[PDB]
Formats: C-alpha cells, structure tokens, sequence
RNA sequence: CGCGACCUCAGAUCAGACGUGGCGACCCGCUGAAUUUAAGCAUAUUAGUCAGCGGAGGAGAAGAAACUAACCAGGAUUCCCUCAGUAACGGCGAGUGAACAGGGAAGAGCCCAGCGCCGAAUCCCCGCCCCGCGGCGGGGCGCGGGACAUGUGGCGUACGGAA
RNA sequence: GGCCCCCGGCGCGCCGGGCCCGGGUCUUCCCGGAGUCGGGUUGCUUGGGAAUGCAGCCCAAAGCGGGUGGUAAACUCCAUC
C-alpha cells in the first residue's frame, strides 16, 4: 500500500529472477584473459600491427551522431578500384575490405582513397623468400623495424576547420533566418496540395478551350 | 552496518516497532498499485494526479535520434569559444566578429534566453529562435543557417 | 539573396556532389533474359493454363474485365499481383485472335 | 539447359499435365510403407538445388506424413486449468509437415545424416517427402572435401535440433525488424539474455 | 519359350563400414502448467517459466543482409555498456516491454544448383609391387569390377562471371 | 637455479610427388533456388498495435520481378536489399 507521495513504480521482480541472477567475479579474471590472449595474438603476428587490418574512415547515420566521423568496417570496391589495389589481394596486405558498402558522395571516397595511398607509402611488405624479388621492400626498412604498432593503425580523429573572423557584409545581416525556417517549413507542408490545385487549375483553363 | 541500524535496538521489545493492536502482516492492502481505483483511490488521485487514462497519439517505432536537437541559450554562447576570441574582439579595430559554430560543441537550435554582451557574432547553427535572431542582430551580428 | 543550406525543407540537408557508380550486379534480379524467356513461353504450349486462368479468359473475351479482376485478386491474393496477370491474360487472348485472323 | 525446363515445369502445378503426374504418383505413393528408401530422387532438379549429387553414399527415403493440424493430447478434453488453455480442436504445431517427414528419416537411419528434403505431393490425408540423406563414413563423401563438413559431429541429428532449411523455419530467425525474438542465437537465448540480472561489482 | 537388357523390388550368419545406451552445469528443437499477483475473478499475470519428450558439443546456437536507415548515411554473427523501464502492449488495471543509432570485446570470410564450356576430363571397391604404417596414406602398375549422362569432376555464383 | 627423461611446437637440409597456376584495358555473350513467395484463415506467440513471428487448412504467383520501408487500402515517385 502507498504511503504519502511517491513514484508509482514498477519494478519488474515477478519472475524467478534469482535463477537468473548474473554476477561479475569474474570479470578481473576476465580482464586479464583477454589482455593475455591480446599480447599472444601481437606476438604470432610478428611485425604485423596489433591492431588488426587497416579499416576507412566513415560518417555515422542519423541527424544525431552525423557530424561525427568512425572506423568503418572496410573499404569499399571503388575506394580499392581507384586506388588500385586487387580487391583478393588487399586482404593480403592488411587492408579491411567490405564488399556491402555503397559510396554515395565523392566527399567520402576520395577520402578514403587518399587512406590507402597513405598506408600504402608507410607500409613495410617483407618478401615472400628470404631472397628478394619485386614489391617487397629494402633490408634497410626491414631491419630498422620489424616493429609492430601499437594501436589502431593510423588512427582517425575527426577534426574541425577554424573559421577566421569575418566582416558580416550587409546581406548576412539582412538575412532573416527564423522567418526564413518557418517559410522552409510551410513551403514543405504545402508542396503538394499547391501543386494539386496547379493541376486543377490547369485542367480548367483546358476545360474552358473544349 | 547493521551495528547502526534499528533492529539492534528493538531487541528485547515484542512487536518490533509493529505495534500490537494490528500487527505486522503479510500483505494487508493487496501486493503495489493494487487498487489505484478501489481503497487506494485517494493516494493516487491526490499524489498522481492523471494517472489513469489514454491521451495524445500513439507513435509506433519511435527513434529518438530523429528528433535530436540540443538547445544552447545566447545566454552562454561565449561560453562555447576560447576567451582570447571574444577578447581578441573588443580589440582588433576591424570590426571583424568571430565564427561561433554552435553545432561543433553540440547544440543544433539556439534559443534566446538571456543578455549578450555587445560585441559582433557570426553564430552559425542548425535552427535558431525568432528572439535569438533578434538579440543576436541588435549586438551587431549575423544569424547563419548551416545543414 | 543568400542561400544558406538548412537543416529542414524540401532541398534541405547538406550540400554534397554525388559519385554516379556503376549500379550493383544483385539489381539487375528478376530481369527477363532472352533464353528464359524461351524457356518460359515453350513451357506454356507443353503445360498450358492453369484453370482459374482459363476461367480468367472467359470473363476477359466477354468484355466483363471488372469482375475478372476482382475474380483474379481474390484468386491470386494482392490487387497488383491480379492486374499484371490480368495484362498477361489480355495479350494472349490478343495474340489468339491476331493468330486466328488469317 | 533441361533441368531449367524441368524445373519451369514443375511450376505449372496447376497445369494439365503435372496434375495427371502429381494425381497418379500420389496414388502410387499411398499404396506403399510410411518409409521406403527411393532408389532415385523423384525430383532430380530439386535435389540439385538443396545439395544432393549423383554419387554414391546419398540416398533418399521417401516419407509419408499425416496431414492437418495437432489435438491436444488430453483425456476426453479435461485440459483442467484456466480457460485460456482450453482448447483442444483448432490449434497447431510449431514445426512443419515436412521438418516431420525429416526427424522421421533421421530418426529411422541413425548413422545416416539428414541434408535437406523436397514435397512430391499432398492427398488430403498425407502428405508426401523426400529426404536426402549422407552416409557420414563413406569413403567418397569423406575424402570428398566439399562435403566433409556433415562427417564432423556437429552435425549429428540436424534435423532433431531445429537445422536443416524446413525446421530452421520454424525457429523464427531472420535478420531485421520482423524478427527481434531471436537475436541472439535463438528465441530461448534471447529471452535468456533479456531476462538475466546482470548484477556488476560495483553497481 | 527360351535367352538377353534395364526398372522396381526381395533374401543372405554375403564383404566392409556405421547407428543403438549413458551423462546432462552450460546448448539446440519441441511440449507446457498451476500455485501466485490483480487485495474477488474469467482476459491478463505467474510464463514460453517448473515438470514432460527429443538431440549435441567443448562449447552449442547464430552468421556473411530479400539488414538498418531516411543520414553529409551505416554494412555478417555473438558479447558488454548504453539506448530504456523508453516506443509499444494491457479488464490502458495489475502489470509487461523491445529495436536502431553511439561506444566497446572480437573480427574472417566462403561454397553450390543453375546458366555455360571442357572425349566423365570424376568417384568407389578390387588385385600386384616400393615406401609409410598405434589418427590406413602416398607412388606406380593391371582390358580387374562397379558408380555415373535421370549428370561426377575443373573453371564459376551476384562483391558480378565467362569467353 | 641444476641435472635427467619424455612430448609438443616451431627453424634448416634431402627425397617423393603434385603445380605452367597473373593483372588491368576494349569487345561478344551469361546470369539465380515453387506447392515457395503472396493472399485468405483459424490457433498459438510477440512490445509489435486493421495480424511481430511460427502453424494447420484453402487459394496460389511473378520476372525492369520479388521483399522490406512499424496504421488498413488505391494511385504514384524514391530508397533498400
Ligand atoms: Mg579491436
Ligand atoms: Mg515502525
Ligand atoms: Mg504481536
Ligand atoms: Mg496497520
Ligand atoms: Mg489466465
Ligand atoms: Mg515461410
Ligand atoms: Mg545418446
Ligand atoms: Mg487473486
Ligand atoms: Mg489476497
Ligand atoms: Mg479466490
Ligand atoms: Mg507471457
Ligand atoms: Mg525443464
Ligand atoms: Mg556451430
Ligand atoms: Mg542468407
Ligand atoms: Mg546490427
Ligand atoms: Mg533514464
Ligand atoms: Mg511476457
Ligand atoms: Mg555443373
Ligand atoms: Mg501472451
Ligand atoms: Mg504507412
């Protein structure tokens, strides 16, 4: 029974929840499994990052996150068909391929073009034999690191442009933004029922011909 | 720290703190919100009122991030940019105004509570008020519609 | 008179150019090649109609394609389902009677 | 091709001929055991599409299933309880006819290991199947390496758990919206998930 | 009234293989209550929960979009944090109740049928030799059997593919 | 820290086999899983609400089609598999 005020609240304890109670004494020893199972990992792949393969730069969906830039899952056909590396062979090298991607905007693509070309310069491929053929690189970038990178390999960090202090010409001024919104917005509301009338009012004056 | 609780002083007295006329019993209204309508009605209807009853429409797979639009009062605008903007302005003798890009630090409309100090902006945002407009005009400055 | 892109009516959003790419292969599904097509047509002179189809016909020769279609939705389920069959079944019984004059 | 053909065909069900052909093998069918073994696939197409191949060690029961819905089975009625549960006559199973006829090809030939089935026909009292079924331990599918995943001990009794393609059906998964029950591995391990107290260290 | 093909079917203590029961903490498929709550009770709730049956593995299941979204767009599955006790359901009472986005753990992608080309170019079992043999394999040689054109194998599968 | 056993795992050599295995550029061809989808339905199920998912029964497809696009339907553009 309630008792003078309140939160008329639900609590959601009508199961038998302690059968299904989960604790976390593990996660220490968790923690730590993953932590070793991590620096094994980095050690089978020798030189290889840590990290994993090379993965594009990618905006996010919706109105909400938008601005802000992530890791995608992998770089799209074009990107490696532009950059031109073999789609079968990027794999190979540690660059991330997905296949699913689109690429709408060339805003997107040349962006993540020029990130293959980047990790292509800095990237160090050791020959196949200890002796020497094409492709593979110098002994002297090879000696002076077989060295792993710690981290996500070349790491995005999503930045902004400074914009210097302007002058606000008359015409910025003279803008009047909010009325400016709310006429967006009616003319959006009101598109189509304005281009219905248009449409009748059409059909009138070829109606008063015949 | 059962050693402050009330239980290590009621030892010794019988009821316990429950008093012996009425007892303490298992469930004597009936089990929570049991009978927001009958014998509990008064609680309800003078702590919660408008609890019971439907209103407004229903909205089926709603997704919060749609309507996403974090408000910022001119208020604290300054507040968003480095202090040596806003007094690198009041200074400078260009009449130049500083950017304020709101959307960077994470605020779609501006709203107009509040003075702002008489110095030029350019405030850049996704949506604005009519009053944000208008302040932000009478310090000398321009509103900026942005994507 | 200044053109600020918005976040809100008609041509809103942010002002991007558009890569025009080549449009993926798993589009193109359904389309009807050439030998299915063959495939297909060669399979109706040796199976021919089935029989709501052929009761379809009838209604259609009788210039009552009203109650033919509502016979087809009822039949076949959708309403759009119903009108493409009721176009197939118009250009056969249209290519019955070119064949029959001679 | 004329599998292509074959397979057009087969879709003119309604048609004349593969009615003749559906009414007499149906007949034919209803005249023999519950379970027999095929000594070639009925329909040769479709086992090509569901994974069969002409070699030796697949093989192929041919398996009648009672047709229509599922009476509770309870004495007289007498489903004492609340009388939401009540019913008795219009309700239904959760697996297929044709998950049936597998579990029961998987069921009788236990070494054997159920791939996939197809339909051959419906009377309105049965209907009928045809599983094709792998000799897990015979040299040419074992050291065939395309098909040595079924020798692996997994995939004993695919059909008993709900994982050949017609009783997969059942279990309600596909990805998006029209599906949510079922987003983790599987209905149970949903609901497992949603209703755990996940109780941390800290809080 | 024979002999011979094949088809469909039998029988063998025929040669050689497999399956059967157990365990059941975890896992997959079915089946499925009622105490209980609602201060009564029938829908609801308890709960797709206990009991019941089936089948597994060291994990299982899931998984490479007939997906999300509606953005300047993301991009298999699983797991955690969040979303959120929210959208929604509900004698709109009791009560019940997800998903996307976002951040992480991990990270891996592939193969057929078909359509086509290639003298079936493929497979199984026999038998003789050399090696190897306590996870029955390699190589060679047999007009030695059989499977297979009612379709085996190589190329190839939507991220396009072939010539 | 030592010695001895055994076993694993990875490095080099020799032999036996297999294995003549690319990429872009322009042309000519090639292309998709039916009693399934979908509809009606009844019963269970779901937060899923003029049907979230699974079922039985009846109907029962197409190929610039099909599916999705969280309020039933028709017209219409888009998006997305
Ligand atoms: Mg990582
Ligand atoms: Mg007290
Ligand atoms: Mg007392
Ligand atoms: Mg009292
Ligand atoms: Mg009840
Ligand atoms: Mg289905
Ligand atoms: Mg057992
Ligand atoms: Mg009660
Ligand atoms: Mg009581
Ligand atoms: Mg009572
Ligand atoms: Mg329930
Ligand atoms: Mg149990
Ligand atoms: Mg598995
Ligand atoms: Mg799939
Ligand atoms: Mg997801
Ligand atoms: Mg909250
Ligand atoms: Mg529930
Ligand atoms: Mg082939
Ligand atoms: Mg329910
Ligand atoms: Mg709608």
């Amino acid at each position: 029974a309630p008792s003078r005020n309140g939160m008329i609240l639900k609590p959601h304890f009508h199961k038998d929840w302690q059968r299904r109670v989960a604790t976390w004494f593990n996660q220490p020893a968790r923690k730590i499994r993953r932590r070793k199972a991590r620096q094994a990992r980095a050690r089978r792949i020798a030189p290889r990052p840590a990290s994993g393969p090379l993965r594009p730069i990618v905006r996010c969906p919706t109105v909400r996150y938008h601005t802000k830039v992530r890791a995608g899952r992998g770089f799209s056909l074009e990107e490696l068909r532009v950059a031109g590396i073999h789609k079968k062979v990027a794999r190979t090298i540690g660059i991330s391929v997905d296949p699913r991607r689109r690429n709408k905007s060339t805003e997107s693509l040349q962006a993540n073009v020029q990130r293959l070309k980047e990790y292509r310069s800095k990237l160090v491929l050791f020959p196949r034999k200890p002796s020497a053929p094409k492709k593979g690189d110098s002994s002297a970038e090879e000696l002076k690191l077989a060295t792993q990178l710690t981290g996500p390999v070349m790491p995005i960090r999503n930045v902004f442009k400074k914009e210097k202090a302007r002058v606000i010409t008359e015409e910025e001024k003279n803008f009047k933004a909010f009325a400016s919104l709310r006429m967006a917005r009616a003319n959006a509301r009101l598109f189509g029922i304005r281009a219905k009338r248009a449409k009748e009012a059409a059909e009138q004056d070829v109606e008063k011909k015949k | 720290p059962s050693r402050l609780r009330k239980t290590r002083k009621l030892r010794g007295h019988v009821s316990h703190g429950h008093g012996r006329i009425g007892k303490h019993r298992k469930h004597p209204g009936g089990r929570g919100n049991a009978g927001g309508m009958h014998h509990h009605r008064i609680n309800f209807d003078k702590y919660h009122p408008g609890y019971f009853g439907k209103v407004g429409m229903r909205h089926y797979h709603l997704k919060r991030n749609q309507s996403f639009c974090p408000t910022v009062n001119l208020d604290k605008l300054w507040t968003l940019v480095s202090e040596q903007t806003r007094v690198n302005a009041a200074k400078n003798k260009t009449g130049a105004a500083p950017i304020i890009d709101v959307v960077r630090s994470g605020y779609y409309k501006v709203l107009g509570k509040g003075k702002l100090p008489k110095q030029p902006v350019i405030v850049k945002a996704k949506f604005f008020s009519r009053r944000a407009e208008e302040k932000i005009k009478g310090v000398g400055g321009a509103c900026v519609l942005v994507a | 008179a200044l053109r600020y892109p918005m976040a809100v009516g008609l041509n809103k959003g942010h002002k991007v150019t558009k890569n025009v790419s080549k449009p993926r292969h798993s589009r193109r599904r359904g389309r009807l090649t050439k030998h299915t097509k063959f495939v297909r047509d060669m399979i109706r002179e040796v199976c021919g109609f089935a029989p709501y189809e052929r009761r379809a016909m009838e209604l259609l020769k009788v210039s009552k394609d009203k109650r033919a279609l509502k016979f087809i939705k009822k039949r076949v389920g959708t309403h759009i389902r119903a009108k493409r069959k009721r176009e197939e079944l118009s250009s056969v019984l249209a290519a019955m009677r070119k064949a029959a004059a001679k | 091709g004329a599998y292509k053909y074959i397979q057009e065909l087969w879709r003119k069900k309604q048609s004349d001929v593969m009615r003749f052909l559906l009414r007499v093998r149906c007949w034919q069918y209803r005249q023999l055991s519950a379970l027999h073994r095929a000594p070639r696939p009925t329909r040769p197409d479709k086992a090509r599409r569901l994974g069969y191949k002409a070699k030796q060690g697949y093989v192929i029961y041919r398996i009648r299933v009672r047709r229509g819905g599922r009476k509770r089975p309870v004495p007289k009625g007498a489903t004492y309880g609340k009388p939401v549960h009540h019913g008795v006559n219009q309700l239904k199973f959760a697996r297929s006819l044709q998950s049936v006829a597998e579990e029961r090809a998987g069921r009788h030939c236990g070494a054997l290991r159920v791939l996939n089935s197809y339909w051959v026909g419906e009377d309105s009292t049965y209907k009928f199947f045809e599983v094709i079924l792998i000799d897990p331990f015979h040299k040419a599918i074992r050291r065939n390496p395309d098909t040595q995943w079924i020798t692996k001990p997994v995939h004993k009794h695919r059909e008993m758990r709900g994982l050949t393609s017609a009783g997969r059906k059942s279990r309600g998964l596909g990805k998006g919206h029209k599906f949510h029950h079922t987003i983790g591995g599987s209905r149970r391990a949903a609901w497992r998930r949603r209703n755990t107290l996940q109780l941390h260290r800290y809080r």
